[PDB]
């Protein structure tokens, strides 16, 4: 339970929001980069690295 | 709440993926527990055959789904020990876990797997001892396929069975490009009979009816018919009009054409087939659609079900002249067999037995992948797991002369191969650790590489005598296709499933 | 549908141990009645002692338990009784065996020793079934030890005498080669178990009626296809003038009796009396086969092939009425092998209850018509094959010993349990009868008429060699069947 | 095994000791609205066990005998299921001791037929067929009810058509099956008439003559329908031959016989009776002979069917009713013509008919007659006591759990005739072992004392069967050990 | 509470079952929390001494091993471990519903031959035939399993054929004695004629003395019968110098006063040693106890020949030497910690106790649990004979009988399924000489390699099991 919308908060909230969603392609960087699977829900499976 | 990432996903992954390895870790070797295999609708059936039980079964977690996808793509490939892949699947992965205890990063793990496996085919390469001269190998293809049907009684028909299998082979056998296409299918299984009555017949027995319930089925003639013709009270009288039309000309143009055993897929009334017994030629009504190339290689020729390409060189084509009761209790079936040689051949088998059916296709198929690994590439490695404890012994020792960290890799790989010769000696009820290190002894202090697990519960560890063997391509891509999917489940980490809602 | 290692092995072995439980009490000649409820509506409160329409009825949703109901299905379709002692007995080596593996045996080895205690027990089984003089110097009596031992729970104890004649003249007459296709068994209602005779036919009578006359001497007989008869109503007419047509190919033959199998109305009826023809309408199709070769008249879609002399030709024919019901003796047949046997008792179950049993009786029948060989049954065999298993693993080294021993228990858990459902003592008189085996040599077993040890030579329980080897090794291969298979999807 | 078994037992126990209150004529009435309304405001109970809501299968069994003790006797209902009630509460004991049930059964069963046998020779039997102690049993019987001035109205019109077909059915017993029964609403109770053959009771109303004295007769079940060439072809046939009273069946439409052909029907005026009762047509068919053909080209000159007079005579005055004599094989259950004006003098006039029906075919099934009300039960008490006392194993306590068993019927029946129940039967036992086996408790007048000079008698076979029923019901649920559902 | 009863027994059973053989692994004996700190013991006799039991009926299991403590040493844990063995298997033939005294009776006839299948194998050595040693050595080493000394186990053994010449009358474990120190390890033993107490007069008192006549002294207007009693015990010292004695026990505790006037008149006096070693004071040297020594004046003292004390090697090392009965061979080791002190003692009371019974009755059978088999199939051959249920008690009373030489091979690390199995089937023709190797972990021939075992203990395990079985069997309540 937090409730974050006020003006520090809603920039505090925002860099957040924008950290997991560079995590979400953190490890993909590079030629070697780590491999990401997602599906689309229904069983086709996608594993990428773009 | 709670969100599960980084390397602890990559801890349960592995735990996750390592249990359907522990699934199939049961079911390696010929003495290992066949298993049942049970439909969501309720059917019920018994396989020991890996693939099956992995195609068959529905799993839940995307890593499972993942490795049955890419042990699929192994199928083709081998067929047999597909199994394997699966339990060095979870070898790899549970020593790649062990060394992720120790903080080395996957990727490298991976990539030392991969130099490893270098090092492990190559060596499967400097072992081979085969016996490359396997063509006219009539006699040692007894012992060929004789461990492929240990587990049972087969062996007593083996005489029999391994008899059809040498001459199944040698009836495929295109001496140059070596393969058995999508047309060679090799299998009539009569679900009924008994052992010997699958025999040697290579011919189109199926279970379509007769011309005439009474006639005489003498059909010497090469002079046969396939129909694309369906059936497509002055209603009924200009039908009629029109079945006297279509004996006067259907069965005319057959005689311009050539085309006399009408087996028509479809309708038609059976008195213009009886006036066609009384100027006795036969024609069936009702029968099977995809058989036409089945029945036309029986000579040579190919799929013909047209009116008018049906000629006298590509005729409804017959094997050889033999009258057997087909149905014996059944309606006797149809004797395709009276004139030449099949290429895209097929034989009779007669087995009672869902296990017997089962196993007289696929490690007839896994034949036709090992005995095409006599002409394709006639190397045979003598395995039992004595193949993974030369290889391992080796990995060992190139994991001495090299510098890198990667060399705690190669120490993790060649121990995760001797889960092959453990998992051999634990499903034939037996000592799986001290078994196998005594064997691992018995080998470095005797050079030659034939010194397996006795699987068979035979005289003596030597594979030479008991003939328990593989092919050197049957082991290189099993385990090739084990590395290149180590390496794939160790390169994915994060598997943000859609549709499960990210709060 | 996905399982895990102990509970899966676990699970199924409990399954296939209650199903063996749900056949343990109806077994031997001491049955306790088991009630077989169907919820429904109005289910009937249903007993039996015969324990093939118990897993017949058994709804099942445990699949290694429904492979344990299929192969007692495989043993019912084999032998016919003795299924209740194949599932009691495959249970048991279950018991046995999970026994071993709570002692850390592995599964594989129980399977090696009990391939060869089965094997040891196929040989000990010849080692005493001698071939009796019921077919070698012709005892009847014999044959009705052996037609009186699978004759247990069941109704005929008053013509079980017509049946071990119908034995007699099945040894004498009917051997086809022991022919099992004669089977041919008809009841109706009022009366009591004690009205069974003989018979050649099946209960059919003249649809002209009574205006038909009896002896039809000489039928030319086969099935029909329509009705004869004299725009759709044209349509059916000209129809109808095609099938006087055929009627009028029919009618040169000459024929008597015939079998047309689709639904007779009026004047159909009207123009097989004008042209002298029967008109028999769906009966035993098994019937028709003996109507098909003990007369004559095989089954038939159409007959515009056949049309003068290409028929089933047979000798006499009669329909007639006894006893003020449907009973119609086909006397005269080609080949007196199909003789029927007629019934007139109380209720319905004895339609399919005294057809199959008498399919099971000269099952067993045809096994001494192949083989007369017999051991002495009462748990006397099963009590042999546990002192023969007992002594060879007495004999064998290694780990599979233990494996063996249990399997001993299997067979000497056999004839105790007939005594646990006898109401007598069961303990004390198989322990008895252990040691007396073990040197009072093996023509010794047990009776339960009075609840002893005895000579069952003497006494003359028998039991067909051929039906035994069958139980023994059927059970042991469904055991083994199961004792494979531990953690798949393989239950719910 | 044994707690599925005591669940039978309890179960069993339970739904007799539902109705054991009711036994003997002072058996109180009952009232169990259960279900969605029942009042069950009745002594008898036989229709309550019929409503009873039962769902355990040994409690359903009960039930089971019930109907089975109506069917061969018509008399004991509820003695057959307070003994098997009381034998299953005493193998309680027996299966508490050690007995198997196998032996308990057995024993059982031997007690079974030492009770038979002692039964049948205890007996004061009849020696001819005595048409006096038919009226007697009667008196019993038909009297104690609305009828009771009906009875000699009712019994010797059964006893001499008993006299008149003494059938060879059952070693010559009585049948269902005399001479064929009918009845009419409205009359008075003195307006019924024993017959010789068919009578139906039906409106047939014709002007013309269905007075032939060759009736022939036929069932024609093919009425008229509507879609002429399926229509009038058995009417042309019955001016071929000329059947005149012919018994019409609406099996194929409703508009059965149109103007059309009816007029062509009442051109001669046959017998015209619609929906005829499906169960007595085969009892007809039986009688006259014809054939029950509804295929109008199936009729043949051999179906012709016989008949001498064959009236639409009004019987007693008013009555239409189409008496039949002079057939193939009449007489098919017997005739009493239940006439009243009243509904009771109609039902209770025919269930008592029924009644004496069921004992006069007990009373020549088996042809001895005992003292009821509790003296048979007190005896078979006694002498199978000294029969367990000889009788060796682990039976002698079983035929010793039989005898104490059977102790429940004198009780009951001292319990509703409100005397003490436990001193009056041991009383009673002491007046049995050293006097008579007449010996019993009076309910008629509420007093122990020799039945034979009160006259509470009845034939031997309904004690008899009853216990035969018992014994095999309570054999079976001893045997019964295991229940499974899910088909 | 039968069920119970098993409970409790089988539960005392099996906290001697893994310490069960000389390869048997340690239990932890913690304690009250005051001191408790650690106890590890592969002595399966001393676990269940520092066990609290709690229920009754295991207390009478508890009891017979005591039984068998004092009898002949070791063996308590074989006899506890079959006898819960025992009660294992009856509690499975109590649920296949047969009463308890059947199974009692067959107990009975059971163990009556198994008992003399033992004496149709009692082969006996040569070292009471033909005066051989190392037959015996192989007994009086095994009997020291689970332990240590195995360097001066032969001079265990010559303590053991010293005793056939000089310390048997009947078998006597009365001249044996054992006392150690601590520094050193298991090359100290050595032979010594007694006790360790030394000459306290100081640097005056010399070492040999010329005879010691030897018993236990008494002790040593208000203030004046203070005085009085003082001159009353300086009129025992007074009548003490005119014996001639050199030696005195001195039971009771003496300062400078009475110790220096006795030791003046040559008497030396003997502070307080503990009985046991006064026991062969009393008749080995000849020096009898008493309270009072008023009486004894001069012929009723003790009677003794020649006590002499010297020291040697940081030890109070007295060699009490040249008594009159010469029999008190004495080991003085100077072992590693404070467990040798009891273990040594005990051990060499239960090595020489069956010593005893061998120069008693020198049959023996051979070891490894190959008797254990031989009996199981000596009562499976009766079993196979008599009717009725309690042939099935006999079947039971061989398992436990099977699960004596498997629990040894258990807990030697190998596998026990097989080769247990494998020496049942090989006994059954390959007649009594082979058996279980625990060693080597195989099956051997037993007589060759001479892993033996006294019959005086195998006769008192295989009975007194099955008299602990019979009691508690047969009790059901309470």
């Amino acid at each position: 339970g937090t409730d974050s919308s006020q003006g520090i908060p809603q920039l505090v909230s925002n860099i957040s929001a924008c950290q997991v969603i560079a995590e979400a392609v953190r490890t993909t960087l590079g030629p070697r980069g780590m491999d990401k699977l997602i599906v689309d829900g229904r069983g086709k499976a996608t594993i990428s690295n773009d | 709440k709670s969100r599960l990432m980084g390397l602890e996903a990559l801890k349960s992954h592995i735990m996750a993926a390592k249990a359907v390895a522990n699934t199939m870790r049961t079911s390696l070797g010929p003495n290992g527990l066949d298993k049942m295999m049970v439909d969501k609708d309720g059917d019920v059936t018994v396989t020991n055959d890996g693939a099956t039980i992995l195609s068959m079964m529905d799993v839940d977690h995307q890593i499972a789904k993942l490795m049955v996808e890419l042990s699929k793509s192994q199928d083709d490939e081998i067929g047999d020990g597909t199994t394997g892949v699966v339990v060095l699947a979870g070898a790899l992965l549970e020593e790649a876990e062990q060394l992720l205890d120790r903080g080395i990063h996957p990727i490298r793990i991976a990539d030392g797997y991969e130099q490893a496996a270098r090092v492990a085919i190559e060596h499967l390469d400097k072992i081979s001892d085969s016996v490359l001269v396997d063509i006219k190998d009539t006699e040692p293809l007894i012992q060929t396929a004789k461990t492929t049907l240990g587990s049972k009684v087969v062996n007593s028909c083996h005489r029999q069975m391994a008899e059809i299998a040498v001459n199944a082979v040698l009836t495929v056998a295109d001496m140059e490009r070596r393969d058995v296409d999508f047309e060679l299918i090799k299998v009539e299984g009569k679900v009924g009979g008994r052992l010997e009555d699958t025999k040697l017949i290579k011919g189109v027995i199926v279970d379509k009816d007769f011309s005439h319930p009474q006639m005489p089925k003498k059909v010497e003639d090469a002079k046969i018919a396939i129909l694309t013709c369906p059936f497509e009270v002055e209603d009924y009288k200009a039908l009629q009009k029109y079945e006297k039309e279509k004996f006067e000309e259907m069965i005319q143009q057959i005689k311009e054409t050539g085309a006399n055993l009408a087996i028509c897929q479809w309708g038609f009334d059976d008195e213009a087939n009886h006036l066609l017994l009384q100027n006795n030629l036969p024609a069936v009504r009702w029968v099977g659609g995809p058989e036409i190339e089945l029945i036309a290689i029986a000579t040579g020729g190919r799929i013909v079900p047209r009116f008018s390409e049906l000629t006298a060189e590509k005729l409804g084509f017959a094997g050889l002249v033999q009258e057997i009761s087909f149905g014996t209790t059944k309606d006797k079936m149809l004797v395709i067999e009276q004139c030449k040689n099949s290429r895209a051949v097929t034989i009779f088998i007669r087995g009672g037995n869902k296990m017997i059916i089962e196993e007289a296709k696929r490690s007839l198929h896994d034949a036709l992948c090992v005995i095409r690994n006599l002409i394709r590439d006639n190397r045979v490695v003598y395995g039992g797991g004595a193949a993974e404890i030369s290889c391992a012994l080796a990995v060992s020792q190139e994991a001495d002369k090299c510098p890198t960290l990667e060399q705690y890799a190669m120490r993790a790989f060649a121990d995760a191969l001797e889960v092959i010769p453990m998992a051999l000696s634990e499903n034939s009820g037996m000592n799986p650790i001290q078994t196998m290190t005594e064997v691992r002894a018995r080998q470095v202090k005797e050079m030659n590489p034939a010194l397996g697990i006795d699987c068979l519960h035979k005289g003596t560890n030597d594979m030479k005598q008991q003939h328990v063997i593989e092919t050197l391509i049957g082991k290189k891509q099993q385990i090739s296709l084990a590395t290149q999917m180590v390496r794939m489940i160790l390169k994915i980490d994060d598997i943000r499933k859609p549709g499960e809602s990210e709060e | 549908d996905e399982e895990r290692a102990e509970t899966a092995r676990l699970t199924s072995f409990i399954g296939a141990i209650a199903i063996g439980d749900l056949v343990k009490s109806t077994l031997g000649p001491k049955g306790m009645d088991k009630i077989l409820l169907s919820s429904g509506r109005d289910a009937s409160l249903m007993v039996t002692n015969d324990g093939a329409t118990i897993l017949k009825n058994i709804g099942v949703d445990n699949p290694a338990a429904k492979v344990l109901v299929d192969m007692s299905r495989v043993q019912d379709d084999e032998v016919g009784d003795g299924t209740t002692s194949v599932t009691v007995l495959a249970a048991e080596l279950l018991r046995e065996a999970e026994s071993l593996i709570a002692k850390k045996i592995h599964p594989q080895t129980i399977i090696a020793g009990w391939r060869e205690a089965t094997k040891a027990a196929r040989e000990a089984l010849l080692s005493s079934a001698v071939d009796h003089g019921s077919d070698e110097v012709k005892f009847r009596q014999d044959l009705m030890n052996i037609a009186g031992t699978t004759l247990s729970s069941k109704l005929l104890t008053h013509h079980k005498d017509h049946f071990t004649k119908l034995a007699v003249e099945a040894v004498l007459r009917l051997k086809g080669s022991g022919n099992l296709e004669a089977i041919h068994i008809i009841k109706k209602l009022g009366g009591s178990l004690a009205d069974s005779y003989l018979d050649e036919g099946f209960l059919l009578d003249k649809k002209i009626g009574v205006n038909q006359p009896k002896r039809i001497e000489n039928a030319k007989i086969l099935i029909a296809n329509t009705g004869m008869d004299t725009k759709v109503a044209e349509i059916e007419h000209a129809e109808k003038e095609k099938m006087k047509e055929k009627v009028e190919r029919i009618l040169k033959h000459g024929i008597n009796c015939f079998i047309n199998r689709q639904l007779i109305y009026n004047y159909p009826e009207q123009l097989f009396g004008a042209a002298g023809v029967m008109a028999i309408e769906h009966a035993d199709f098994a019937g028709v086969e003996r109507l098909a070769l003990v007369t004559g008249g095989e089954i038939a879609s159409t007959f515009d092939h056949p049309e003068l002399v290409k028929l089933g030709s047979c000798k006499l024919i009669e329909e007639v009425m006894i006893g003020e019901d449907k009973l119609i003796h086909f006397s005269g047949v080609a080949l007196g092998e199909a003789c029927t046997i007629v019934l007139r008792g109380a209720t319905q179950q004895i339609l399919d209850e005294a057809e199959r049993s008498l399919h099971d009786a000269l099952c067993v029948l045809a096994q001494t018509v192949k083989d007369s060989r017999t051991v002495y049954g009462g748990g006397c065999s099963e009590m042999l094959m546990a002192h023969a298993v007992t002594q060879l693993a007495n004999r064998t080294p290694g780990k599979e010993a233990v494996a063996m021993e249990s399997y001993a228990k299997a067979l000497r858990m056999l004839p105790t349990i007939i005594a646990d459902n006898a109401g007598y003592d069961s303990a004390d008189l198989v322990a008895q009868l252990r040691a007396a085996h073990s040197e009072g040599n093996t023509t010794a077993g047990l009776d339960m008429r009075e609840g002893t040890i005895g000579d069952m030579a003497i006494l003359g329980i028998t039991e067909s060699f051929q039906v035994k080897r069958q139980v023994l090794l059927s059970a042991a291969e469904a055991a083994e069947v199961i004792l494979r298979v531990d953690n798949i999807i393989k239950a719910a | 095994p044994a707690q599925i078994r005591f669940s039978n037992i309890s179960a069993a126990k339970a739904v007799a000791d539902a109705i054991r209150t009711s036994l003997g004529p002072k058996g109180m009435d009952k009232m169990i609205q259960d279900g969605k309304g029942d009042v069950t405001i009745t002594n008898d109970g036989a229709t309550i066990l019929k409503q009873m809501q039962v769902l355990h299968p040994a409690a359903r069994m009960l039930v089971e005998l019930s109907k089975a003790q109506d069917i061969e006797a018509g008399d004991g209902t509820t003695s057959v299921v307070i003994i098997a009630g009381s034998l299953l509460d005493s193998c309680t004991k027996l299966l508490q001791k050690g007995i198997h049930p196998t032996i308990i059964s057995e024993s059982f069963q031997k007690a079974l037929e030492k009770g038979i046998e002692i039964l049948t020779d205890m007996s004061r039997p009849v020696e001819l067929s005595d048409r006096e102690t038919l009226l007697n049993s009667a008196t019993t019987s038909l009297n104690s009810k609305v009828v009771s001035q009906y009875s000699s109205l009712l019994s010797p019109m059964s006893v001499n058509a008993v006299m008149k077909v003494i059938d060879p059915a059952t070693a010559t017993s009585v049948d269902l099956r005399d001479i064929k029964i009918v009845k009419k609403l409205g009359g008075t109770i003195d307006d019924c008439e024993l017959v010789e053959g068919l009578v139906l009771t039906q409106k047939v109303s014709n002007s013309g003559i269905t007075r032939v004295e060759k009736a022939k007769i036929g069932l024609i079940q093919f009425c008229l329908s509507a879609p002429r060439a399926y229509i009038l072809n058995l009417v042309k046939q019955i001016k071929k031959t000329g059947c005149n009273v012919l018994l019409i069946q609406k099996s194929i439409l409703r508009d059965a016989l149109s103007d059309l052909a009816l007029h062509f029907l009442n051109k001669m005026k046959i017998m015209v009776i619609k929906d005829i009762e499906r169960e007595d047509i085969e009892f007809i068919c039986k009688t006259i002979g014809t054939k029950p053909v509804a295929h109008i080209d199936q009729f043949t000159a051999d179906m012709l069917g016989s008949a001498e007079l064959a009236e639409e005579v009004n019987l007693n005055g008013s009555g239409k009713l189409l008496k039949i004599t002079g057939c193939a094989s009449p007489g098919k259950t017997v005739t009493i013509v239940v006439r009243g004006s009243n509904k009771l003098v109609i039902e209770e006039a025919e269930r008592s008919i029924h009644d004496a029906l069921c004992v006069i075919r007990c009373l020549v099934k088996k042809r001895a007659l005992i003292a009821g009300g509790g003296a048979p039960e007190i005896e078979l008490a006694l002498r199978l006591t000294e029969y367990s006392r000889t009788l060796s194993g682990m039976e002698s306590y079983c035929v010793r759990a039989f005898a104490d068993a059977m102790e429940v019927i004198p009780s009951t029946l001292a319990e509703n005739a409100g005397l003490n129940p436990i001193s009056t039967v041991t009383e009673l036992r002491n007046r049995h072992a050293q006097g008579e086996k007449t010996a019993g408790i009076n309910v008629r007048k509420g007093g122990i004392s020799n039945i034979l000079e009160e006259l509470v008698v009845q034939p031997l076979l309904v004690s008899v069967s009853a216990l035969t029923l018992a014994t095999e019901t309570v054999r079976s649920i001893l045997k019964i050990d295991d229940v499974v559902n899910t088909r």
